[PDB]
């Protein structure tokens, strides 16, 4: 019930890219958490009004005591300092509680306090914190405010025999976002010792272990349920992928609980510094095994593995960690039943900025991952495409075709090199007969004076659309033998030299076998099919290679700038015919994920548009956001359109394969465009990754010295262009002008000034 | 048949005048998409070294080289253990470890390969059978690829020894101080370089054959930087994104990005010289 | 050491120096450098252009750019002295 | 002597002309 | 018919966008900002050019 496959060497880039992204995000997040933890370490030793407990209820109190105060309430919790006063807690030594406690909820039960001293004390009981409404009014200035003792029952709202409910609610409210590992890298309570950074190590350990376990199960266990393979459709049954995700998460959970237990309660003297090492091994091993088991995935289970990993991550975030914190709270409540679970205020905005950067980083990394998948999901049938197109160009004698001018050697060319290429013993299986759609114009051309061409082609007119007969025009009885064959609205725009062409014109099927096709070719040659105006010829058939699984649209074009001379151009476009009805292939998943990101960016833009109101125009940020959204939406829509068009064309073909053509060319166009756009989109992201390099004190100048000198560079470019247009208005240059290294002096001066202004 | 995918032809020659075997291998590859791809390899091995006095001279120099590398590794272990620990913030000691590692790898390869010559003896038993010299040529190539990098670093290390007057010392100071800040711009420039590389690979990497591979894209960009490649084929490859890419690359990374390197060096040298000149107004 | 047997442009030693000088003028071939040694050849080519056109040829200009300004300043001050 | 020692004096002259123009303009407009 | 006149068409589109930007920018200088103040010889060119 196990197998060591090692079948092939063709690596699967999906797992490698996912692992690389998951480690890079961990590295950068740890870099941020380093400073976010150094701030807390320095701070190791409004929310409401000015709390004031200045009282003189007692005397002769030359001792010390600690008065802890807890600001209860959801999303806000913080302790308080000791009972230090103005005269060392002595007679009438009580000051206002002006302690930094930024945690305070709304009109909720934000009241909790306790006292701990060296045994007992005199009748020195400060009344309460007299803070009603001065800054935020988290509560009113009214309480019991009388004599008390140790462990004061400071209950409130806006014996205690029922310790159970109170203990459970307090423990849950304190640990519902601290023990929960996932969203705890933001809400770590101060004065703790869990270090604020190894929390990220636990998260990366979970991610890598999930990836490794899922990669092992997919393509390493197919004996017990042999349900995988050809009988397993990659489409999510919603009964199976979730199940394997859940079982993987459950089985991997205990080692996480062991490594966390070794982390928590370690200062156990110094074992924490060992634990990191363990992690830096295990994740690597996990990545390693992925890089060994994922190399031989069939091309359909890769999306299933991603879905399983996502489900596994979402499972351990929607109840498993809450279950752990709940059981911990019950264990604490039922075991030992513990009863207690401008100078220096600028740092608040720094912490807010760091939290914002940390939150945006995850979205950036997810977007980078999804666009990397959309780009390089099939970055293995890419060199094969180049080899296939080169081979097709070579065996068609492209050089011999690109060097013909007269409109007479075309027939010997086709009869000698093309027809033997189409037919034969085996001879490169074709998947489709050829076609000879042809345009006439009806606006008879005349030869130019002696000389090949003076400037360009000209004398265009209205393309003919009528019907004709053998030879040419003679409709006598009924429909013409050479019908117009009206153009389809999908598949056109070859964009030749003289004009932009379309898929309309008079066609020829060019037979099926070599003998009949050759005879018909000669028959139409002698009857003057191609000697008249006949702007274009448009020979284009097909190609398909089963070994790699790639189709190729081949198009040959001879164009007539003048009667007697031609111009040759060929285009071989390789692509992969992936239908939309093929299930949940990776391009479809990436397309439906990119639309969600586009919608998110649009929502985030409108939420600020309507918050600031209108006239937010004239800001570069809005234009940049609205162009990024448009680019993402265009990419997704073009990919989806290509997927739909492929299915449409394939169905049309399989309908009438014997004697149809079906012109797959349009698909080859869209597959190109959908591959270009994404290639640009990723580019933008990469450029952004350069700019965010400015978050280093030493390297922040490289952006300032380039944003400051922009007007000068534009002025120099303006000088260049005006001298360039002058150079032609009197009727090299660019080289000599660019050899001046003009921008260098401006950049040097700006750099010197910025460095001088940096100290 | 149609199923074949590769063909090899192998032989070797002696050329008894000088003492140098020459092994010849010819490969022909048949891709599944059709076509033929040839390749060749001629390797001048030497296996009967000890004939002339110069050979004994070379052996003696090899022994002395082993003694020298042993001396260096001993004096490096002594320094790492019996002196300052974690002395890696120098770049003058991180160079010694590289040199000694490369040298010991070269010596290990030489001991592995030179001591392995029994195939020659087997051929000399009966000389009507194909000799198997393929492994020896591979290991000779690997040994050359290591020695050629070892000598480079040995030559590079000489820069430590040139501070014998004011001018060389100040040039060294300028060159060292200008490395801490050039590092950031180098990273930010290589990021954009790789962005262009991947864009070109994705767009033109199917019909140009100069962009047919990522490293080929990098080499093509470097050649364009030198000023060697012209876009006379890119328009045929693509007319929309071809000239746009070419113009943007040749404008942003040859008129703007490439001058920050000049600016940083110019400013660093100026401030260093000014500081060293002011160092005389106090004395 | 790497290309001194099969390119024919690095056969002798001085030939290597002259070939590098021609590379400085932008006259590289690269059709044989990459096929004579697929690894360690392109590495040499790439690390040679980054350490010459970016670093080591921007240092002569820096010295000649600083000294010219310094000498003009001193000479103008002396003339106005 | 043509690419290293003689080409760069031209660039130095251009650089000095730019710097002098900048300094003179700054002095005039800040006077 | 050419591969250069399309660049000219793109430049014309960019020019139309720039004119839209300058016309959507000038109306605010008369409505929100104090109006009937053109004795500057600078607000004069801004409107006549548009
Ligand atoms: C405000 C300040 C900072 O304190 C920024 C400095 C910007 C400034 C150097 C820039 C802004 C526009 C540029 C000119 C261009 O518009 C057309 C030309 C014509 C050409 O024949 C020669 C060159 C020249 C004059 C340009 C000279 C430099 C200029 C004046």
């Amino acid at each position: 019930r196990f197998v060591f496959p090692e079948p092939t060497a063709d690596v699967n880039y999906i797992v490698m890219l996912t692992c690389a992204v998951c480690l890079v995000t961990y590295m950068v997040m740890a870099a941020i958490l380093h400073k976010l933890d150094q701030l807390d370490a320095s701070r190791g030793r409004r929310f409401k009004y000015e709390i004031l407990v200045k009282t003189g209820w007692g005397r002769g109190s030359g001792t010390t005591a600690h008065v802890g105060i807890m600001l209860y309430g959801v999303d806000s919790r913080s302790g308080h300092r000791h009972l230090d006063g103005d005269r060392a807690f002595h007679r009438n030594s009580l000051d206002i509680f002006r302690i930094a406690t930024p945690h305070s909820l709304g009109s909720v039960w934000k009241i909790r306090v306790w006292h701990d001293n060296k045994g007992l004390s005199p009748a020195w009981f400060l009344q309460h914190v007299i803070v009603r409404d001065l800054q935020t009014a988290r509560s009113a200035f009214f309480l019991v405010n009388d004599w008390l003792s140790v462990e004061t029952e400071a209950n409130g709202g806006l014996a205690a025999l029922l310790r159970f409910r109170r203990l459970l609610v307090a423990e849950l409210q304190r640990g519902f976002f601290d023990k929960h590992i996932w969203l705890s890298i933001w809400d770590r309570p101060p004065r703790s010792r869990f270090t604020r950074i190894q929390r990220a190590t636990c998260c990366v350990l979970l991610i890598c272990l999930f990836l490794g376990a899922n990669a092992v199960w997919y393509g390493a266990v197919g004996d017990s349920a042999y349900s995988t393979g050809h009988v397993s459709r990659l489409s999510p049954l919603s009964v199976d992928t979730v199940a394997v995700g859940l079982v993987s998460s459950v089985v991997v959970y205990p080692v996480y609980l062991a490594i966390l237990f070794l982390f928590r309660m370690s200062r156990p003297a110094w074992c924490a510094s060992l634990a990191h090492g363990l992690s830096l091994l295990l994740v690597a091993v996990a990545v390693a095994v992925s890089g060994w088991v994922g190399a031989s995935f069939p091309p359909g289970v890769s999306v299933a593995w991603l879905l399983s990993s996502s489900a596994s991550f979402l499972a351990s975030f929607l109840g498993w960690e809450p279950l752990k914190v709940l059981l911990e709270a019950l264990y604490f409540s039922l075991v030992a039943k513990r009863l207690h679970p401008f100078l220096a205020k600028e740092e608040a905005r720094k912490v807010k900025r760091l939290h914002g950067m940390l939150r945006s980083l995850l979205v950036y990394m997810l977007f980078l991952l999804v666009t990397l998948l959309a780009s390089y999901g099939d970055a293995s049938c890419h060199g094969h495409a180049y080899r296939l197109q080169s081979a097709i160009k070579q065996e068609l004698h492209s050089r011999a075709f690109l060097a013909i001018t007269r409109s007479e050697e075309l027939w010997p060319w086709m009869a000698h090199v093309l027809l033997p290429y189409v037919h034969g013993n085996q001879s490169s299986p074709e998947l489709g007969p050829p076609r000879l759609r042809q345009v006439r114009l009806q606006e008879a051309l005349y030869p130019d004076p002696p000389g090949p061409r003076v400037h360009t082609c000209s004398a265009a007119g209205g393309f003919s659309t009528s019907d004709y007969d053998v030879g040419w025009e003679s409709p006598h009885n009924g429909s013409g033998t050479w019908a117009y064959s009206a153009p389809d609205l999908l598949g056109a725009w070859s964009w030749g030299s003289c004009a932009v062409y379309d898929s309309g014109g008079y066609v020829q099927e060019l037979g099926l076998s070599l003998e009949e096709s050759r005879d018909r070719l000669r028959f139409l040659q002698l009857h003057n099919w191609l000697d008249n105006r006949s702007r274009a010829v448009f020979l284009e058939l097909t190609r398909y290679s089963p070994a790699v699984g790639l189709h190729a649209a081949v198009t040959l074009r001879l164009e007539f700038p003048a009667a007697g001379r031609a111009l040759a151009a060929l285009s071989v476009r390789p692509f992969a015919l992936r239908r939309l009805s093929a299930g949940l292939s990776l391009p479809l998943l990436t397309s439906v994920c990119l639309l969600l990101f586009a919608v998110h960016f649009a929502v985030a833009e409108a939420r600020t548009w309507h918050r600031e109101g209108r006239w937010r125009v004239l800001r570069l940020g809005a234009w940049a956001r609205w162009l990024l959204v448009a680019l993402t939406a265009a990419t997704a829509l073009v990919r989806l359109a290509q997927l739909g068009a492929a299915d449409r064309q394939w169905t049309r073909f399989v309908r009438g394969r014997p004697r149809r053509f079906t012109s797959f060319d349009q698909v080859a166009q869209l597959s190109s465009a959908a591959r270009g756009l994404a290639a640009s989109l990723l580019f933008l992201l990469l450029v952004k990754a350069a700019q965010q390099l400015r978050f280093v004190r030493q390297w922040s100048v490289f952006g300032k010295t380039l944003c400051r000198a922009l007007p000068e560079l534009l002025g120099v470019t303006l000088g260049l262009v005006v001298l360039g247009v002058a150079y032609a208005q009197l009727a090299w240059a660019l080289r000599l002008w660019g050899a001046l290294r003009l921008g260098a002096v401006i950049l040097r001066w700006r750099y010197h000034a910025l460095r001088g202004e940096l100290y | 048949d149609r199923g074949t995918r590769a063909t090899f032809i192998d032989f070797s020659v002696y050329n008894a005048n000088i003492n140098l075997f020459c092994v010849v291998r010819l490969l022909v590859e048949f891709p599944a998409t059709g076509g033929v791809i040839p390749s060749w390899q001629f390797q001048p091995l030497k296996l009967i070294r000890y004939v002339t006095t110069f050979d004994f001279f070379l052996a003696a120099c090899e022994i002395i080289f082993c003694f020298f590398i042993f001396y260096y590794v001993v004096e490096e272990i002594l320094e790492i253990r019996i002196h300052k620990l974690h002395y890696f913030r120098s770049f003058w000691n991180c160079l010694d470890v590289v040199i000694v590692v490369l040298s010991v790898v070269a010596i290990g390869i030489n001991i592995y390969r030179t001591s392995n010559v029994e195939v020659l003896l087997q051929f000399l038993e009966d000389q009507n059978t194909f000799p198997n010299f393929e492994h020896l040529a591979y290991w000779q190539i690997q040994f050359n690829n290591i020695a050629a990098v070892t000598v480079f670093f040995v030559w590079i290390k000489l820069f430590k020894f040139i501070n014998f007057n004011r001018t060389m010392s100040q040039l060294s100071t300028t060159m060292s101080r200008c490395a801490k800040d050039l590092f950031g711009f180098a990273i930010m420039f290589f990021i954009i370089f790789l962005a262009y590389a991947q864009l070109a690979y994705l767009v033109f990497g199917t019909q140009v054959d100069d962009f047919s591979t990522f490293q080929e894209c990098i080499f093509t960009q470097f050649r364009i930087i030198l000023g060697d490649i012209n876009f006379a084929e890119i328009e045929e490859a693509n007319r929309v994104l071809g000239p746009i890419y070419f113009t943007t690359f040749v404008f942003f990374m040859f008129f703007i990005l490439l001058n920050m390197f000049l600016a940083i060096i110019n400013d660093t040298y100026s401030e260093v010289k000014s500081d060293l000149a002011q160092q005389k107004a106090e004395m």
